Formats: C-alpha cells, structure tokens, sequence
C-alpha cells in the first residue's frame, strides 16, 4: 500500500496472508471460516501447491501474538475465463483445510449480493484496500498490515483520465502517484461500507506498475462473481489442489 | 414498495414483489428486525463487524 497509515491490529479481521513456503505471496480476503477469496494471478507461477498456507489474525509480520492462526490452503479455485498471465477475471476461491476459530481478531467480511452489490455498494465512494505489500514502487514491503481509503471511478470516467478495463473490473484510487496498493497487495481486499456493515466489492488485481502517476489501480468486480462463488461454496469438494470451474 | 432507490429503506439486502410489495432481508448470521429493514447479529461474529469498534 502506498500513501496509507498502518490498520490498527484488529479493524481489518477479514485480511488474509497468502504464503508459499513460508514466504509472503499474496493477501486474500476472509468471507466465511473456510473460505478465502483472493486473485488468480497470484497462483500462476505457484511452486509446490502443497505448501500454500492461509493466515488469519495477522498484524505485525515480525512477531508472534497468539492471534495468529495458519491453515493449510487445501483448494484454490479459479473461473474458466481466467487466462494466466493475464488479467480478465482475477478471481480465485481458496478452501482452506480446516476452519479458522472466529475471535475479536479474526472475522469474516460480509460477501454481499449480486442487486445489492450492482445498484447500492457501486455507488459508495470510497472503500479500504489493505495488505503487507509495497510501501513504494520498487520499495520494501510492510511488517505491519496497512491500509488505504481510495475513490472508485466510473469505467467511462477511468478511461478517459488516461488518454484493457472489461466490465469484470473497476478503477479507483488516485492519479498524482501517491496513493494506491502493490504487488504483494494483490488479491487483497477492496471492501465497503454501508449501514455499519463491511462488504466485500473489490479484489486488489493488476495495474500499470505501483502508485504510477496517470494511472488507477484495477480491481476485480467482485458482484460480478458472487453466484459463481456461492454456487461453489455450497458444492461438495473434489478432488484436487487447483480446480477451474465454469464461468459464468 | 420497489426496493430499487435507496436499497427499499433496506439495511442489507431487499426484493420487491408485484407491486408497492417489497421484502428487506439479511446475510446469515443476522435477523431482520420488527422494524423490517434492520439487521441485528445473532452470533458473536457477524460477518463485516469489526468487535475491537463494535465493543467500543
Ligand atoms: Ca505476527
């Protein structure tokens, strides 16, 4: 995240920690006790599938609390439209392999309806992103989780203020290359409020490099997805670590 | 009536039958109030609650 302030430990309990061997890979957003919603992309190049693991409760990269908790990835999920190594439908469904406890620190975010999402949440204005991703194009990334308020455009409005964008994505963010999310970001959480409730409306996918002045940031459009997601949630498990299932 | 502006008045979600007949509803892990556009947990960890703001 660059241009935002640390999430105090706690207001952002549906961030996931996406790692591979140990190793920070990706965010991923917490929307039941066993199921992760992140970004395709984010497994492209995936080393050993049988090493994924999902963190919950997360703050402080450097220090164990107690409010951690690990599980092991035991499915990743992935629409048919998504082509690696691109960008059209950045969305994946990761089942984690036992469920996460919910506690004060570790909460899942609401993954709101299709109508709801279209006609209500698209329209509020600004939303958080979060992950422990760049501070800085070409920079280091954060121990602690960070955050960022940024503005959602229209798809009419993002393309023209910059002179690629199909309906399953939407801009926001800022142009004047000070605030926007990262590498390390991706597949993290966009989420927004409403009548004191979070919902889930964003997935942090690609974008012209980091905080690139005359550019937004992508994110997948969530609403797009929920049937598909729901359909799969409610479905009984097959066999296998990566599965793609059809889409729409 | 049609729950098309302003969410029906809706806290959470809605859906609107025939006509001026309309229907607020909530995510699991809530209830609809008597009120009947109010959502109010009903387990300790609602989705989209942040207890660390929520208990103040
Ligand atoms: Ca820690």
């Amino acid at each position: 995240i660059v241009g935002g302030k640390v999430c105090p430990k706690g207001e952002c309990p549906w961030q996931v920690l996406l790692l591979v061997n140990g190793a920070q890979l990706c965010g991923g957003t917490l929307i039941n006790t066993i199921w992760v919603v992140s970004a395709a992309h984010c497994f492209d190049k995936i080393k050993n599938w049988r090493n994924l693991i999902a963190v919950l409760g997360e703050h402080d990269l450097s220090e164990h609390d107690g409010d951690e908790q690990s599980r092991r990835v035991a499915q990743v999920i992935i629409p048919s439209t998504y082509v690696p190594g691109t960008t059209n439908h950045d969305i994946a469904l990761l089942r984690l392999h036992q469920p996460v406890v919910l506690t004060d620190h570790v909460v899942p975010l609401c993954l709101p309806e299709r109508t709801f999402s279209e006609r209500t949440l698209a329209f509020v204005r600004f939303s958080l992103v979060s992950g422990w991703g760049q501070l800085l194009d070409r920079g280091a990334t954060a121990l602690e989780l960070m955050v960022l308020n940024v503005p959602r455009l229209m798809t009419q409005d993002c393309l023209q203020q910059s002179r690629n964008i199909t309906e399953y994505m939407f801009c926001a963010g800022y142009s004047d290359g000070s605030k926007d999310s990262c590498k390390g970001d991706s597949g993290g959480p966009h989420a927004t409020h409403y009548r004191g409730t979070w919902y889930l409306t964003g997935i942090v996918s690609w974008g012209q490099g980091c905080a690139t002045v005359g550019h937004f940031g992508v994110y997948t459009r969530v609403s797009q997805y929920i049937e598909w997601l729901q359909k799969l949630m409610r479905s009984e498990p097959r066999p296998g670590v990566l599965l793609r299932a059809p889409f729409p | 009536l049609i729950c098309v502006n302003e969410n029906g008045g809706c806290e959470q979600y809605c859906s609107d039958h025939t006509g001026t007949k309309r229907s607020c509803r909530c995510h699991e892990g809530y209830s609809l109030l008597a009120d009947g556009v109010s959502c109010t947990p009903t387990v300790e960890y609602p989705c989209g609650k942040i207890p660390i703001l929520e208990k103040r």
